DNA sequence: ATCTTTCCTATTGCTTTAAAGGCAGAGGACTGTATTGATCAGTCCAAACTTCTTTCTGCATGTACATGGAAAACTGGCCAAGGCAAACACGTCCGGAATGATGGTATTTAAGAACAAACATTCCCTGGTATCAGCAAGTACAGTGCCCTGCTGACAGA
DNA sequence: TCTGTCAGCAGGGCACTGTACTTGCTGATACCAGGGAATGTTTGTTCTTAAATACCATCATTCCGGACGTGTTTGCCTTGGCCAGTTTTCCATGTACATGCAGAAAGAAGTTTGGACTGATCAATACAGTCCTCTGCCTTTAAAGCAATAGGAAAGAT
């Protein structure tokens, strides 16, 4: 019988792992592509400094991490451990977003 | 009570290059809340002038709008083969929006998806969607317009997805009901107890909540036929 | 040259990693599209402000200063690029 | 003849530049006039805040058996203190990460 | 010649060597400290400017800076910053 | 037997009544006493303009109404209709207070 | 002359009316003490800034303009009092 | 000869004061210099926003069979429009009240 | 004598009479409108000042005001405000 | 490695209205992180000077401290009738805080509430609270100090209610355990495996998270006696 | 209690990023003059505080009980964990060109000063909107009565 | 002697009636917004000066595109565990509705406090020119940290 961790064990291990570290969690190249895709709707033939894309990725990841913290609090408020889309919606609504 | 809108030149003919002037008169003051439209045959109307002087997005400077109060006019300077269409003036200075009688002229990304043509027997009800994309859904009202060969364009009502607030034309009260679904970004138009005269083409058009804004983008239209 | 559909480049594993850093243990299957929409809205607003700042400068390159100013204007001050 | 010039930072006992701060206040379009004690006071306050954060970050680096302060240590210093976190509650530290915290309900039984 | 870029790096490093003689600091940490100094400078200066405007004063004196510090910094941070500022001004006045 | 509305009917009636109106819902004199009491800890022998107390009351009532809206959303999130202190705590936490 | 216990002056029916204007149909018994604590914290925060503004002007009367400035400093702008 | 004075508001076709706006820009410590068209532009924008809010408030008053605009009508105008509500999202309007809304789950049955 | 207090009451009243000839306005509503006008003025002016400072310019021109309007006002409000400002400046320059 | 603190005068006598000086020598550099306390008999200490030169709130200017590095001194200018007390120097420049031996001098609203005296048999555990009021509870740490006639004042540990962080003296690791209850704004001190030497008076003191802040307010002191 | 997997700890190399040293220019300091914003003492009246007195209206307390919240149980399905193959992200390297920065000219435009007057603020008055009170009119809530459908005891068939 | 079916009874659901609340109209009145009048101070006009900015050319720095190779990450599929959702029950705890008490509100007067205007004046800051030295950019060295390998210990699952 191959070894298996029960559900929730590797989840907690990953929580500790990614709270201990500080590296960016989104892949850099696809995020750069997304940034360029969005920007083309406002001004064609734009150029981006590398530091500009790095700053955008830092801001977006910090924002998403904070939103997920609020979402987790909202999910726990409903006596759940799974986060649903309605939890994100409630977090955004209370935040005023 | 409703503002009757009169376009004096019911039809006209012109050649290339020469100037044209189309006048539209209001029975009551509307304070420059007038919009001009161009409708090719079997196509949704497109906006030319809004607020009686401002040029709509993407429209060349050949079109010129002027007037205030109750007298308004539309001017085209350098005519082309592309200018063969019907032109309407729309006033939205008062609650029941009234289109002009229309003027036939002949020369010798925001998107609103709409359903295709539908056949229905009298007495039933029909529900025609209007799926919008390319902009913030809640920030713009969705207007509904009925076009017939006899009565021309008629304003039905609108729903504001931001707060689901609706305003109906007194003629279509009860007959028409509007609802919206923010998740799908779709607005539904319900017609109850279809009659022979209810056969028409129904357009959904985007209008901002701003007072001077007009119906700027139109759906392709859903043609409803009643046996 | 053109770019069409890179929002799907924010993959499910990346969203799960972001949630893990946020302390999430269990994630619903519908969280990923919701997160993609939220991220797209946030990026659209920030990039619009940054591009406005860039255009006012009559430049055609978006600098890190433009992004920092755009984030600051939205109450999301970012340290580490202010120079 | 002119006496030996003495930098105002030394005259106030500070490390931060009083002269540069005065020039930035004058050129910042904050007021028509700027007093003599305003740059000294502002430089002292800025130096105090810098020293406080730096000392907390250095203690955090020491606890990790590290010799150099990185953004992670600044994040740890700021977010482990109620007053600094309240001051910088709307601020994102690049490469700072987050504090390791897990809700008690999520832990295994 | 290239345009010079001013920063608080040398002063931040002086304060670091004053509080931790042994520990160093990375370039990114130094940039974060520069951003922090600029941000707090802007906050205090803007609050002092608004204080002066409210009272119809043309001058930002040490009183405006002190009131801005009291309004901005929370708790004991404010009182310690006020103590440091008062000490610096008192020492400066005696030259 | 005397007429008696079932629980929740008068609650909805009062909801409509107080959402229709605009007047201040806290009594003037006790709120003024509270305002003077709180200021007593910062400086003694303070005086207040009547407009100052009016502005404070307006701000406080607006803040409380908004906070109760968020609390009600939080309570509905947990499949309840009764607001509880945990709902206020969650609303304030998500608001960053 | 000394005031000690006016927080109880924010009576139960007043809090009920405030909740009703917010759309609350049902209220727990413990909501009132929590609401009083929240209101006390908010009033302390606002009045501290108002009194700071008053003291800087070397006045002894807290004007409505001081309250408006204190509120605006906290992202709670109030129209209608000379703003 | 000396020309008769003509106010810049009438020259720009505005009702709001271009001269007062220019003086406020100069006195507010916003910049060392102020361009000629800046006060005209700012007065025009302020007049536009004022006209928009006033017309919405007047429509709200008409819907209520009232003749004068009160703060309640301003609140109704602002909060029934997504763009104005976003512009004034963090603003409290004295004697404005709130919009009538009851969550659907609370209604009977 | 006592100091004169300035307000936008007369101009707000003129605009109201332009848009609603028969509608009046209460004193409290006029106070709210004065507060709104001052607040929007302060927002736009501050944003324009920051725009000028970022670009190292000493002059706030109509370009700075236009960019501030674009940044602050959301959606169609920005477009219509820009249109009105451009129209006003064009008319002012024409005369 | 712990910093030994040496007060040069162990006792002294002085008449009213003449200066006295108490010196406190630090084993290792502490960089001006020194505080001075006055403890009248059967009462909790009160802070006089913090950061080695700054007067505490409500302390008259007669008291003055000086020094930095490893040499510090306290000076009282005009000896009032009530100045007779025991004076301690506390260093908090390094993690294990240490008090001075104490100088017994004789001559010719923030509040922390503590429980009363408790008698406990050897081997059992005791849990003494420290109720706090008059300030933002989570903004300040609560510091616990043990006083005995033989060993004098000894620092146990602290609890930070903002994040429940704790730090303990090695002499009390395992012996002591601090917990906080933000709902009641109370901090609990837990002692386990009581012995004869654990009979002491335990004080809880408030201290800000700021580095230069010292133990500014103290509790009444819970006297614990082990049979 | 035992087996498996993960994390943590300790060497050793090498890598790269921090720290030290040097030069120039631009910006900070020093001295004196002008002047201008701000301090200090008087005075007045606008407004804040204090007290009294009705006058209720709203708050507080108490009683009956309806119903919403919380616990228990139970199951379906939705998500975690692991395996394997392929995608494509990361690194890196070079070519080309678009763009930002610098310098000199010249060119438009804004600051500053002085005077006239015209626009804005404060006072005064009045009349039209809005508030209050009484009486119908409509709406909706709650309970009762009449009609209807499914379950169970006794009858009829087998 | 055994089993299925029908009338009586229990439980639901729709319609009618009593009743409380909110709205709508009419009339009276009271009080707040709007129009007319005098002062002061702030805006407009004209001219000069200078300084901020447009434009044009050039250099060089940096960004975009493409190309290849390695190997870590993502996608898809399978298995099964445990968690979200549903149903049931009970009870305690909020809601609704008396009745009585008292203090909040409003009008009035009296007292008092202090915010702001006025005048004199005086201490501090801007401006200017000069000198010099502090800080930023360039260059070179070495020590903290990352990576690879191996071993130990803690923890999960059985």
């Amino acid at each position: 019988k191959p070894h298996r961790y029960r559900p929730g064990t590797v989840a907690l291990r990953e929580i500790r792992r990614y709270q201990k570290s500080t590296e960016l969690l989104i892949r850099k190249l696809p995020f750069q592509r997304l940034v360029r895709e969005i920007a083309q709707d406002f001004k064609t033939d734009l150029r981006f400094q590398s530091s500009a894309v790095m700053a955008l990725q830092e801001a977006c990841e910090a924002y998403l991490v904070g939103l997920f913290e609020d979402t987790n609090l909202c999910a726990i408020h409903a006596k759940r451990v799974t986060i649903m889309p309605k939890d994100i919606q409630l977090a955004r609504r209370i935040r005023g977003e | 009570m409703d503002i009757k809108m009169t376009q004096s030149p019911s039809s006209m003919h012109a050649s290339l290059g020469e100037r044209v002037t189309i006048t539209c008169k209001a029975s009551q003051d509307i304070r420059s809340y007038l919009s001009w439209y161009q409708q090719k045959p079997w196509k949704s109307p497109k906006t030319l002038i809004y607020y009686a002087t401002s040029l709509a997005d993407g429209v060349p400077s050949r079109f010129s709008g002027s007037g205030s109060g109750q007298d308004f006019s539309l001017t085209i300077n350098n005519l082309e083969s592309d200018d063969t269409a019907t032109y309407y003036c729309l006033q939205h200075g008062e609650s029941p929006y009234t289109f002009g009688s229309g003027t036939k002229l002949e020369i010798k990304e925001v998107q609103l998806q709409q359903s295709g043509p539908e056949l229905v027997e009298p007495g039933t009800s029909v529900k025609m969607p209007c799926k919008a994309s390319g902009y913030t859904f809640t920030s713009y009202t969705i207007q509904w317009v009925k076009q017939t060969p006899r009565q021309g364009l008629e304003w039905i009502g609108y729903i504001y997805p931001y707060n689901a607030g609706t305003k109906y034309n007194e003629k279509f009260k009860g007959k028409a009901t509007l609802t919206s679904d923010k998740s799908s970004s779709t607005v539904y138009m319900e017609l109850s107890s279809l009659t022979s005269e209810d056969s028409a083409v129904y357009y959904c058009a985007r209008k901002s909540s701003r007072l001077r804004s007009t119906l700027d983008y139109w759906g392709q239209g859903t043609s409803v036929t009643v046996s | 040259k053109v770019l069409r559909d890179n929002i799907q480049g924010i993959t499910k594993p990346a969203i799960r990693r972001l949630a893990r850093r946020g302390g999430v243990k269990r994630i619903s299957g519908l969280i990923y599209e919701e997160t993609r929409g939220v991220l797209k809205v946030f990026l659209e607003n920030v990039i619009r402000d940054a591009v406005t700042y860039t255009e006012h400068a009559k430049r055609k390159t978006v600098t890190a200063m433009d992004v920092v100013y755009a984030l600051k204007r939205q109450g999301r001050t970012l340290y580490g690029f202010g120079g | 003849a002119r006496a030996k010039a003495k930098t105002r930072s030394s005259r106030a006992g500070l490390q931060f530049p009083v002269g540069r701060v005065h020039r930035l206040l004058r050129k910042g379009n904050y007021s028509e006039r700027v007093g003599a004690g305003a740059p000294v006071y502002l430089a002292a306050v800025l130096e105090y805040l810098t020293a406080e954060i730096l000392e907390l970050a250095g203690n955090a680096a020491r606890d990790n058996k590290k010799t150099r302060i990185i953004p992670r240590h600044l994040q740890l210093a700021i977010r482990n203190d109620e007053e600094l976190n309240k001051l910088l509650g709307r601020v994102t530290i690049a490469q700072g990460g987050v504090l390791p915290n897990i809700q008690a309900v999520l832990l295994p039984k | 010649k290239r345009s010079r870029k001013e920063s608080y790096s040398i002063y931040v490093y002086k304060v670091l060597k004053q509080v931790h003689p042994d520990t160093g600091i990375s370039s990114k940490a130094m940039g974060i400290m520069n951003s922090f100094v600029n941000d707090i400078f802007e906050r205090i200066a803007g609050e002092a400017s608004r204080l002066a405007h409210y009272n119809k004063r043309s001058t930002i004196t040490s009183r405006e800076i002190q009131t801005a510090v009291r309004l901005l910094l929370p708790g004991e941070l404010a009182k310690h910053a006020v103590s440091e500022g008062t000490k610096a001004v008192t020492k400066y006045t005696s030259a």
